[PDB]
């Protein structure tokens, strides 16, 4: 495992008293939950909730109260911060319509005003691809004039097109692997071949933080399943080893196969994966390798080809690769590359393959559009402008924010920027108090993260040009002044 | 216990079985269909221009130009991505118009918009049923419902094939079993899935048995309209309105947009109290973006012109009939299939010893025809994964566009070409 | 600019104790609540504890 | 396991009283052993043994002493009864040299006289081919005459002849299987092919009685051993079961491979392999078969091709078929019979293959003469006779001491008829008693039996004419009534 | 723990390794010299015609018509079977004549006849030393000795070939780790294993220091003289009257009598003391049939052959010192052995990377001599079993039989030959 | 034909007790050591055993 650049990041720890504070909030919050949900019991105050309706009311009830406990009496109050909706593409700027709600975020009501210049740090286009105009947008509109929206077919039957088949040989291209294949969602890529790969009497090696589409592939498939600790790479070796040896838990037989479930940056920590020495353990204990690289894509390389270019190490050798195009091309879809065995034994016996409708055709002309502009072929330079735009921006952004006194977290080099809140009513304050500047941001909480850690995640872009990064952090700056969001020891 | 030597030579010995195994090369799936141009009626596959009978387009609203131009405007507006899921400035306008029709058209409270078409069904049920219920799923269920319930870790019951006497057994066996041990019974919930027109088998569920089960043993129905939504009824609103059933009843009717209304996504329709639950524990919503707002545009233009005109349901059932009436007759193969549905089969009627041969056969029919100017495919499963592993069948598919014409001749190069290849 | 500060160490309080995201009535039933226990307390101390711990207080303030 | 025809073997228990008496005795031989043993050392008694040379007397003692206990105070005392030195063709009847000694068996003088006309009850030549005349010795005279005795170098190098080759053939036609090798002795085939054959990391599954050769040979590969009870198909099946799930003693990975060694007939106590039921769970299990034929190769069967002839069953079943021609075709060597993978294997890392010398010209000649005889392919009725003629011996002398009240082991088919004495003194008693009588009986104890069980194996042939056998049982009549030796409940 | 089911699916799945590995065909050992004739001087190999410098006979005593004729005789009178053990009326009288005759033979008071060469040695080792003991074998040991040595569970300390420095260094180590633990080396037996006259080296033993270490350091000395018993001192004693050594210092001898006697057997000479538990804990002796008695009475003529003229030994000497000067120049081959050593080797002075082509090269060496009517052979080891492994070589055994001519002829034709072929 | 049946009956005596197989002198020490140890115990029968069982011995034998 040898890093040609410096792998520095940094996790600062969690402060004692911020510690201390959100689980007196998270009591608070708690015992006031359940004299809420007492008074809503005993009829004595009025619910905005539907009831089951009346000739159902001897069913067995359908939800459990306790299970929806967090989401009544701790989501709904900051409810407000999600599903915000926007209604301009969602480039450096997206206009946000507007709504108020009387019953304390329980129903929403539209104004007639629309905010209009929010400075957009919630939206994915790292490359920034999302415009309304271009050569990839009058592409697809021929596309949609040729050969029309959606098709209605499984891929096996008579839902196969050409573009289908341009697309799979561009991203092999792309890649520098043998092969690949393309669906219509990321999600369901991982979820419809994580099964197909391995069995029962096979063991699934995940870190701790993947992605829901990760952990359901893997319990969808019958193979044991074993946790370990995020990018440790000791815990990782330890669990090889004792896998290897002791073998099956019941009957003591060695393993079919063990494989690694990784992914190219962690959006919520904002790490970036350990990929030599995950590689040189693999090598090492003869393993395989299964590398999402949903956020890495297109971000991250002095090109642009991934995390294995960021590395600089061989495609070769990892197993199978992942990846996604909603974040950085622009347009939804999801791909698997490999070896050509392993690219036809998934198109014969991948689940979305068999009884999944195809991509459309506008959608993959604009992701052949984005792969051809990023390699160059296209001719102009826009692919080199981006790449180098991105990373300044990401430079730029982690340097002004960690000298201002925030806790950030991962890799320097990661263009996702999780700052720190650590309480449950700064999350909403948050939130609310950016939007009151013109600043839209993503704020995460408990279901998502850890419940002492909350976070407010940017997302930056090849979009935003100097300005707006100086606006966003001069009101970043006066809020963090206004909630006590600067939390650091060692910097200020 | 074990010393460190053997350890580091047990790890020098294990070598793991390949990733992926060997492929024969004689595989049917491996070779794909290369449809140059549009899906549409009259395309071109594999070079050999054909009549198109094996794409699921029953309204013929793929190649509307109302629809295309509502897709390009929508496209001009906001672009081909959306860059974010529901949750995080993914939630466009025409996301919600598009619910919002829906909604009425299927005179329903709320319905909830998916990407993808396997995910509305494969993550619809995960979120109601947990640990410890009991689901009364019928046999013949499309794969998208199979890998929902297990998704989920409930208590599968595979009922028989739209025999409500198998089901009224099963609940009753339920009904002992609760009176054995009735504290844990007064925590688990009872769920009936099933399918408003089977696309393994092509028949249609009885609905009013079905309600009648449900409220005497306090069951609940989910139903999947996928094949149904757009094709039966006078209005064209799925097997409830065929039937007269109140849309009440029924719990929650998931179905998807890529059959009918000819765009890629799904949805899943019910009052207010069964849906809100998946916007928070739905995992195809939470962790995934949202659809892109030309693909909702063009679904949205569809339930326009399904609105404004209700005859072509009328047109594609007398197609239907008029297909079904004619396909009686051909000497080697039976269909497997009602004078209703759209979507139908034909099955071998005496199987040899072995699936192959049979899947061969039927390749053979399949080419056959293919040369002759009229396109089939035939039913693509996954045998090693099926629960239940429904026999070899092509497919036909019928559609308003196709004229009564084509339709005789598509039943007589079917006869002549079955009746050559099965002697 | 004294009310100033005393505003924003309210809203400091509001922000720390989560009785930002409750509803005003809620806010009434927690203040009540700190308000009385907290004078039961000085009460305590005033009937019980020695006098010697307001000696130090004052000696600290001042 | 179907069984053709029936199998009907007898093995009655020890009774009580002989069993104490047999104690008894064995505790006064002991105590009287150590007697002797205290006053050797203290030099009060003269001692007939051979003491290390003075200059060697510092060094650590060659033999410890309770290590040759037994040797020195048991069976030197009815030493007499062994190593009877023969002076003639070992046939119907043998002459044996008279010896005497006079300090009590420690040294023998040869007296001038010889005992003629002994019958021979000791001699292993089942089918009679033991003649110092006939087509047999002709030939044999032939090749002595021309190739000359024994061969200079080993079979790789210049040591293979053509006679070698052509007993091979004539062997692998013999049995039926597809081809064989043939070595210079039988305990060096098991010992030296079985080490060939298996490894560590592989099961060996032996019977509780195989010969000392079949233990060395599984000694000397690194194989795990393990011992279920004496045709007791019960115990093999749960130790195959066991060895199967249970996989390998300390690292639970499976077996390698599953090895069970069987015996055709067990010389000491005279019993038939259950050859239909090892088969059965062989091929249920899925393990390998080696089968040890040195005693059945030329006795059992209608035309005597084995054990596999008297069942019936397939040759091509059983792996690995062992066999000795020095039983019955009257020539010292061995073979092993299998298919063409397995010989051309042994023909390469067989270890007498590389290092030992081959066998010896005149031996084979008489090796191919014999087989040639018993086939038929010299056209004369030998073959038939000798094989029908063994059978009828061997059904008549067991009914006939089975019908005179003693102990009789072993299924009723085989030729050797193991007596049962039982006693320490009756052991000598008998030799003696029959050796004066004019028969020659071979008498086995503790070394090769348990304890408790002492034998008189009588080994029946074709060379044994009606008259010899009504003399034989006479003499044994008037024997078991002299020393009390009719220990049977059922049958007197 | 288990449930049934698992179990029977375990031994379902579980499927056992081949029997036996599939064996390369391009393996030299697999094809066989076919050997028409007896294998004695001038014989006729595949097929030509080639003088014998392969077979281990150096007396040249296997076609002697004395030999022949006592063979006959006892032929005629005992027959060819023995058909018994030692125990079991199976000692005729040839085999005490002969283990007399031995005895006498070699100034030494028991004698005791084994029936097959490569027993003899591996059962005499196993008899004596136990667990516990510890041995000090030479490392150039031939196979027999090492499988003695295995046989029994003894401790091997393997000393570099004909070191004294390192078999005292070995011997002081044990002293060192004696005086550690006097209990346990009060009750523990030290043996040195050696050989004669190496068959993998050709090179003869130091007994001078070996028998005086054995003195100094309480061991014990089992000599193995199989290759030196009938070539070696004046009147073929073997290496102890090479060297005069008394008899008596060396505690068992063992020897065959395959090679130099020419009759198969091999027989262990010693003190009384030593060989009478041999005659009961020796399993190649008790559990196994005894030497045919016409190979028992062609040794005894053989042996009386020996003692009549023992000019042989000083013939075969010359012919050995003849040979070796001569071989001396060799273009790429070293010959290794001695002046005294009737069967040496000739290696590869340079060796390649891979065994494999020197062993084809010798190959090629071995004949393209044969077709010019000399008969070679090469040493053949199992390689997966040998613990030191030596590197491939021709061999070359001479022969008092063999004339001088013959001996220049061979020299030069594998001059030439290995001149031609190692360019 | 009494004198013989006794000497096989003795034969019989050396063939049970391995006496057989011994030395002469052997048997006389272990014939010795029996007559000893059997007088020891009628004589500690006389003293210490009732009588009552010498009666029932001699109603057994007449």
């Amino acid at each position: 495992g040898l890093y040609k650049r410096p792998f520095n990041e940094a996790f600062e720890e969690t402060p004692m008293l911020v510690a201390v504070l959100t689980y007196v909030g998270y009591g608070v919050l708690t015992l006031f939950g359940y004299l809420r949900d007492f008074l809503r019991y005993w009829r004595i105050e009025k619910c905005h909730h539907a009831t089951e309706r009346e000739e159902q009311k001897d069913f067995v009830s359908l939800y459990q109260d306790f299970e929806n406990f967090y989401t009544r009496n701790l989501y709904m109050r900051i409810r407000d911060n999600w599903n915000r909706p926007i209604c301009s593409v969602p480039g450096a700027r997206v206009d946000i319509m507007e709504r108020q709600s009387h019953d304390y975020n329980w129903s929403f009501k539209y104004t007639g005003n629309i905010i209009k210049g929010v400075i957009n740090m919630g939206s994915y286009n790292y490359l920034g691809f999302a415009r309304n105009t271009g050569s990839c947008q009058e592409a697809a509109a021929k596309v949609l004039e040729e050969y029309g929206a959606g098709v209605c077919s499984t891929r096996q039957e008579i839902g196969n097109l050409d573009k289908h088949e341009e697309l799979e040989e561009l991203v092999a291209r792309f890649l520098g692997v043998e092969a690949a294949m393309a669906y219509g969602m990321g999600f369901a890529t991982n979820s419809m071949n994580i099964p197909a790969l391995v069995g029962k009497g096979c063991l699934i090696l995940s870190d701790e933080l993947n992605h829901a589409s990760l952990v359901l592939g893997a319990r969808l498939s019958g193979a044991t399943i074993r946790i370990f600790k995020h990018n440790n790479m000791q815990s990782l070796e330890k669990l090889l080893k004792d896998a290897i040896v002791y073998g099956q838990p019941r009957t003591r037989r060695p393993w079919k196969k063990i494989l690694i479930l990784v992914e190219g940056i962690y959006s919520m920590e904002g790490s970036i994966v350990r990929l030599p020495e995950v590689i040189a353990l693999k090598k090492k204990y003869k393993a395989y390798l299964y590398l999402d690289e949903a956020h890495s894509i297109g971000a991250l390389g002095p090109t642009g080809r991934g995390v294995v270019e960021y590395f600089g190490l061989d495609p070769e050798d990892v197993d199978v690769m992942m990846g996604t195009f909603t974040k950085s091309f622009g347009a939804s879809g999801g791909y698997i590359g490999g070896k050509k065995e392993l690219i036809d034994y998934l198109r014969t016996h991948s689940h979305s393959a068999v009884y999944a409708t195809s991509l459309s055709p506008p959608v993959v002309e604009q992701i052949i559009t984005s792969m051809k502009c990023i390699m160059g072929q296209d001719g102009t330079s826009l692919g080199k402008e981006c790449v180098q735009q991105l990373a300044e921006n990401t430079r730029y952004f982690r340097r002004r924010l960690k000298e201002m006194g925030f806790i950030i977290y991962g890799n320097e080099d990661s263009p996702v920027v999780p700052l720190m809140l650590y309480m449950p009513a700064k999350i909403g304050a948050f939130g609310r108090e950016m939007l009151k500047r013109n600043i839209g941001v993503v704020v995460v909480g408990f279901p998502a993260t850890p419940i002492i850690e909350s976070r407010a995640r940017f997302c930056l872009s090849a979009a935003h040009t100097k300005e707006i990064l100086d606006t966003a952090l001069k009101e970043i700056d006066e809020v963090g002044d206004l909630l006590q969001l600067k939390y650091s020891r060692h910097r200020l | 216990d074990l010393t460190v030597k053997e350890k580091e030579e047990l790890i020098e010995e294990w070598q793991p079985e390949p990733l992926v195994p060997p492929v024969p090369k004689d595989h049917p799936a491996l070779n794909y269909n290369i449809v140059s141009g549009p899906p549409s009626h009259k395309t071109v596959v594999n070079g050999k221009e054909c009549i198109n009978f094996a794409s699921f387009n029953f309204l013929g609203l793929l190649d509307n130009p109302r629809v295309k131009a509502a897709a390009l405007a929508s496209l001009k507006k906001y672009g081909v991505g959306t860059c974010g899921p529901r949750g995080f400035y993914g939630t466009f306008d025409v996301h919600l118009d598009l619910e919002d029709r829906l909604a009425k058209f299927m005179k329903t409270e709320e319905a909830i918009i998916y990407s993808y078409g396997f995910a509305t069904i494969a993550s619809a049920i995960p979120a109601y049923s947990k640990r410890g219920d009991i689901v009364f799923v019928d046999r013949a269920a499309c794969f998208a419902i199979q890998k929902g319930l297990q998704a989920s870790r409930s208590d599968i019951k595979l009922f028989k094939h739209n025999d409500m006497a198998d089901l009224e057994r099963l609940l009753k066996e339920q009904e002992i079993e609760d009176q054995k041990n009735p504290r844990k019974a007064r925590v688990t919930r009872r769920f009936i899935v099933v399918e408003g027109l089977y696309m393994n088998t092509g028949t249609i569920c009885p609905l009013p048995e079905l309600v009648k089960l449900k409220y005497k043993y306090k069951a609940r129905i989910f139903l999947e309209e996928s094949l149904s939504f757009g094709v039966l009824g006078e209005h064209g609103r799925g097997v409830t309105e065929h039937y007269g059933i109140n849309i009440d009843d029924i719990d929650l009717i998931s179905a998807n947009m890529e059959n009918a209304l000819a765009s890629i996504g799904g949805f899943c329709c019910g009052r207010s109290f069964v849906i809100d639950h998946q916007r928070l524990s739905g995992q195809g919503y939470c962790f995934s973006a949202s659809l892109p707002p030309l693909l909702a545009a063009a679904a949205i233009e569809a339930l326009n012109i399904m609105e404004e005109n209700p005859g072509i349901f009328a047109v594609l059932k007398e197609k239907c009939g008029q297909i079904h009436k004619a396909l009686q007759g051909i000497s080697g193969l039976k269909v497997v299939g009602e004078s209703l549905s759209p979507a139908f089969h034909l099955q071998l009627e005496e199987s040899t010893g072995s699936r192959e041969q049979d899947v061969r056969l039927l390749q053979e029919i399949v080419d056959q025809c293919m040369n002759r100017s009229i396109a089939l495919t035939q039913a693509r499963y996954l045998e090693k994964e099926e629960k239940c592993l429904p026999p070899p069948s092509i497919r036909v598919v019928v559609t308003v566009e196709q004229t009564e014409e084509e339709l005789e001749r598509a039943a007589s190069t079917i006869k002549e070409v079955a009746q050559a290849v099965l002697l | 600019r004294a009310w100033k500060q005393m505003s924003w160490f309210y809203y400091q309080y509001l922000l720390v104790t989560a009785l930002y995201m409750l509803e005003p009535w809620e806010r009434t039933v927690f203040n009540s609540m700190l308000v009385s226990i907290v004078g039961m307390a000085l009460y305590t101390g005033y009937v019980f504890m020695p006098q010697h711990i307001m000696a130090i207080l004052h000696y600290f303030e001042i």
